[PDB]
RNA sequence: GCGAAGAACCUUACCUGGUCUUGACAUCCACGGAAGUUUUCAGAGAUGAGAAUGUGCCUUCGGGAACCGUGAGACAGGUGCUGCAUGGCUGUCGUCAGCUCGUGUUGUGAAAUGUUGGGUUAAGUCCCGCAACGAGCGCAACCCUUAUCCUUUGUUGCCAGCGGUCCGGCCGGGAACUCAAAGGAGACUGCCAGUGAUAAACUGGAGGAAGGUGGGGAUGACGUCAAGUCAUCAUGGCCCUUACGACCAGGGCUACACACGUGCUACAAUGGCGCAUACAAAGAGAAGCGACCUCGCGAGAGCAAGCGGACCUCAUAAAGUGCGUCGUAGUCCGGAUUGGAGUCUGCAACUCGACUCCAUGAAGUCGGAAUCGCUAGUAAUCGUGGAUCAGAAUGCCACGGUG
RNA sequence: ACUAUGGUUUUUAUU
């Protein structure tokens, strides 16, 4: 019964919404869909660059959207006014003149989605992840972490055979709406198939 | 589903623009030989009455990640089969969550 | 002495006033002549306080706005005795007996997902 | 002479938009009106709860469309000059009529 | 089960006056326009009281001192063996059983009028004269051999 | 009324006849043209041939990009086959009290123990005592809603007190009330009396607007059927290639011997008819919602203000009330297949769609065995809006009266 | 007191 998504339950509580503007419900369709197209057109330009997550403000004549990541430097790129690519890639797409705006991401190898990306880079390779798991776990009690969990499920071949493997240590309590706990999944995307992974970080109440 | 609309959407929104969205009004004087003493309709009645294809008929819009018939919320533009992931992580302004 | 009370039932909402004086009633800034019920005057308002005496040396005045016109009367009802209740320490006893201090708290209850109307528990029938 | 409107999606922050118009607006000249809250447009956005063979359950989301006209009585095109300049943060819309 | 809750103590009315009258303007409530049966309570007693009683402050009594259940039947299994059992009723809500079964014969009869439906019910009640009386007799008295057990 | 928010065409799987072959659509590697407009014939159309017409962007002027078209091979493509195949998504046991593991203990071992046994509960809930002692998921709580008291600002919402006033918040003014939204406060088995290894834990009472997981939601513990879904979205392997692919036109889905599922309106007379007469509430809305007013028996169609919506408009509350009248009748009530003329969208409603006006008229006397659903604002009952949409639903989603 | 019959084969990890 249900589980229709594990964020989606607490992700208004106390937090704002990941796009920020106001249209008329008569002029709000296209709005929306120009909404959609400045993430696509971000992950059609940027790859590889540490980012976790993105945010959007349409302000008036305006577009801002932060970029959230571990190396800044690798965003902001060469003599660190390699942006205007970055930043101009929005603005005709979105009908709003367009600014820069960079985020430094808060214990990096504590934030489920970039341990699930580093064990997705491994992943797509098929060596090194299951230790890249092992020691994602091993570093997280020691980073900040009360508990964290990861998984990987069904084939990975070569052969036919379906394997679960995981790691865990401490809670991960999922249901607790003050619990705070983080969750991202990735996929590697293979000539042997998806290749998804599930990581749960819990850092404390509240 | 087939990715097949494209291909008629590129003739059909220019056939819609000739013969269509622009032509509403017109239909209350094209027929009029009172409001008219020059010679002006006929030969655009004659241009109307060409097409035969769609327009407000054998043609409808569909939904943009997949070309399904039904489920394209009107006000937002977004299929009500692929905007789950973007409807939980309050990705569109002013919706609110959750029990109420 | 003079009283005052408040009182709500099913989109109906009244208010209540009373002062010494002579037996007179006022019910939406009009005298209570101009009124229109199909039960028999004053009834509503006298029969739960006839343990303290009314409208015979009180002078009152009602408002009331929404829902139904017997409704309203029941929504009067409740507010008149809450704004008497006070006037002994076992009145607030006394009316409960008839139980029309108690609100009646009859205001749509919401919506449960996937079932028509309110609560009303899913049917599934034959096999 | 003329008169404002704002628009917003949620409570909190077109509180936060009053904040900027009383500072913006009304204290040259000193406006003295406050802001009365007025209707949300209360509705509930439904769609089925899952995308395949069920169609029997709704996923319930709560929209309001938050207004504040703050008002003004200043007849001067002075009066909005900086609002049509200062923010005015992002999420809310601001409109200028007669 | 057990839980279940209280079941209803009812009401009486400020002009209606005893529950049982209070019961009789509030059941077999259709269509819910609750203004019929005002006109209908204690209305059809007058030619009652000059048919099959007297008075009309008696005429009403006598039909339910001659409606009178005493005995339910019920099915009663013990394992392999069942039977139809006779059990005593409980006496404070013993007349409103009566009540009913006057009631809705008014409603499953349909014949001329309202004005004479009731009243025409009422008129073999009060005469303990109900339809299909003696069959129904016929259960409870094979019933009763039951209160001997196996 | 499941896959699928509307079956004329279109949808749609199916059938037929046309037609295309590196393919409608993609990359790779080459070679030209801007994207493309205008127009005539032929062809069911897809197209097949002609005749006019355009030269946008970046250029170091070399050629090129987006984009269009044509190739040689690898290939593209598939409502093809399969969830006893995979990623995903659901259906169901399950708001039930359950699930599982470490350390010690027992046993030759699978396994046991813990989770038992006594009290208690909604409860693997709390307490006690045991060769057991502990820990996590579910429970319970955090989230969210509501009857109540307090508080904040007053237009397009309200008006007690106070001054004026046909005596309308209207004008001076004002939050006692209402509306709007928010934030605080109230309730805790706390207090009492009993019941109970005075343990752990129930029952009842007072005071209260509210009484005992506060009431009600959000939920869904491993596993089960080794369930369904490739045709909601992806995809492997097999299989199809001048094609099972995909560009079109014409046909199929109300094709018929009857059964099966789920609903609608009646069979009334507390009803039917005639006549008089009252109150909304929530919603939507600019080639819009359309007032007042006309024209047409009428569906509708016109003229022409208000208002981009707490404002104006859609718009009219019905049930009811109350006086006459008929009188349980296969007709008096009920309305199906009719007979006639009208209203409408669109390329077009002959055949598959809806509406109206005036006559006619069949079945229908509460239903077979059997079996299905419940509990206060619930059943039944009567009004309104809106979504889907070229056009059309007693369906779907919301609002309110009588109860 | 409703209950007799019910063809074949059946799933996870190993050096």
């Amino acid at each position: 019964g249900q589980k229709v998504h594990p964020n989606g339950i607490r992700l208004g509580i106390v937090k704002p919404w990941n796009s920020t503007w106001f249209a008329n419900t008569k002029e709000f369709a296209d709005n929306l869909d120009s909404d959609f197209k400045v993430r696509q057109y971000l992950t059609k330009e940027l790859a590889k660059a540490s980012v976790s997550r993105i945010v959007i403000e349409r302000p008036a004549k305006s577009i801002r959207v932060t970029i959230h990541t571990a190396r800044p430097g690798i965003v902001i790129g060469k003599k660190g006014e390699d942006v205007e690519k970055l930043r101009k890639v929005v603005a005709d797409i979105a009908g709003v003149p367009a600014q820069i705006n960079i985020a430094e991401v808060r214990k990096p190898e504590l934030d489920a989605k970039l341990v699930a990306d580093s064990i997705t880079s491994q992943l797509e390779r098929r060596v090194m992840f299951r230790r890249a798991m092992k020691r994602a776990v091993q570093n997280a009690m020691r980073l900040g972490a009360k508990g964290i969990k990861v998984e990987v499920s069904g084939r990975l071949g070569g052969a036919e055979i379906a394997r679960t493997e995981w790691y865990r240590e401490g809670r991960v309590p999922l249901h607790t709406l003050r619990a705070d706990i983080d969750y991202n999944t990735s996929e590697a995307h293979t000539t042997y198939g998806v290749i998804g992974v599930k990581v749960w970080i819990f850092k404390g109440e509240i | 589903a087939k990715q097949s609309m494209k291909a008629r959407e590129v003739k059909r929104v220019a056939l819609a623009d000739k013969y269509f969205a622009k032509r509403a009004e017109l239909k209350a004087i094209i027929s009029d030989v009172n409001a008219s003493d020059e010679d002006r309709w006929n030969a655009v009645l004659k241009l109307q009455t060409l097409p035969r294809d769609s327009s407000p008929s054998r043609q409808r819009n569909r939904c943009r990640q997949t070309g399904r018939p039904h489920g394209f919320l009107r006000k937002f533009g977004l299929s009500r089969i692929k905007v789950r992931e973007a409807a939980m992580r309050g990705e569109i302004p002013g919706l609110k969550k959750a029990s109420w | 002495n003079q009283y005052y009370g408040t009182g709500r039932r099913k989109s109906s909402a009244a208010r209540v006033f009373i002062k010494p004086g002579n037996g007179k009633i006022v019910i939406n800034q009009r005298s209570l002549e101009q009124y229109f019920g199909r039960e028999t005057a004053r009834m509503v308002v006298r029969q739960p306080l006839e343990l303290v005496d009314m409208v015979e040396k009180l002078d009152l005045y009602i408002t009331v706005k929404g829902g139904g016109i017997s409704g309203q009367a029941g929504a009067i009802r409740h507010g008149i005795t809450r704004a008497l209740m006070e006037y002994d320490e076992s009145l607030r006893s006394e009316l409960r007996k008839a139980g029309f201090v108690t609100r009646d708290a009859r205001q749509v209850e919401r919506k449960k997902v996937g079932l028509r109307k309110a609560r009303r528990r899913p049917q599934f029938s034959k096999r | 002479r003329i008169r404002i409107r704002l628009k917003a999606f949620d409570h909190r922050l077109i509180d936060q938009a009053t904040a900027e118009i009383v500072e913006t607006a009304k204290r040259t000249g000193a406006q003295v009106r406050g802001p009365i809250p007025l209707p949300t447009r209360k509705e509930r956005f439904t769609v089925l709860i899952s995308p395949h063979v069920n169609k029997d359950a709704r996923d319930q989301y709560e929209i309001r469309t938050h207004l504040r006209l703050v008002d003004i009585v200043e007849p001067t095109e002075k009066t909005v000059d900086a609002l049509m300049r200062l923010d005015l943060a992002a999420g809310v819309d601001v409109q200028i009529s007669l | 089960r057990r839980r279940v809750i209280g079941q209803r103590k009812i009401l009486p009315d400020p002009k209606f006056g005893s529950e049982l009258l209070a019961k009789f303007v509030n059941i077999l409530m259709v269509d819910g326009k609750k203004s019929t049966a005002e006109s209908i309570v204690y209305s059809a007693l007058e030619t009652l009281a000059q048919r099959s009683g007297k008075s009309e402050l008696e005429a009403f009594e006598v039909a339910l001192e001659n409606v009178r259940p005493t005995v339910e039947v019920k099915s009663r299994r013990v394992g392999g063996s069942t039977y139809q059992v006779p059990v005593e009723v409980r006496p404070v809500r013993r007349n409103a059983l009566a009540m009913r079964w006057i009631v809705e014969a008014a409603r499953k009869r349909g014949d001329k009028s309202m004005a004479l439906r009731l009243a025409n019910e009422l008129s073999d009640a009060a005469e303990n004269k109900g339809t299909a009386v003696k069959k129904r007799e016929d259960v409870h008295r094979m019933a009763e051999a039951n209160k001997a057990f196996a």
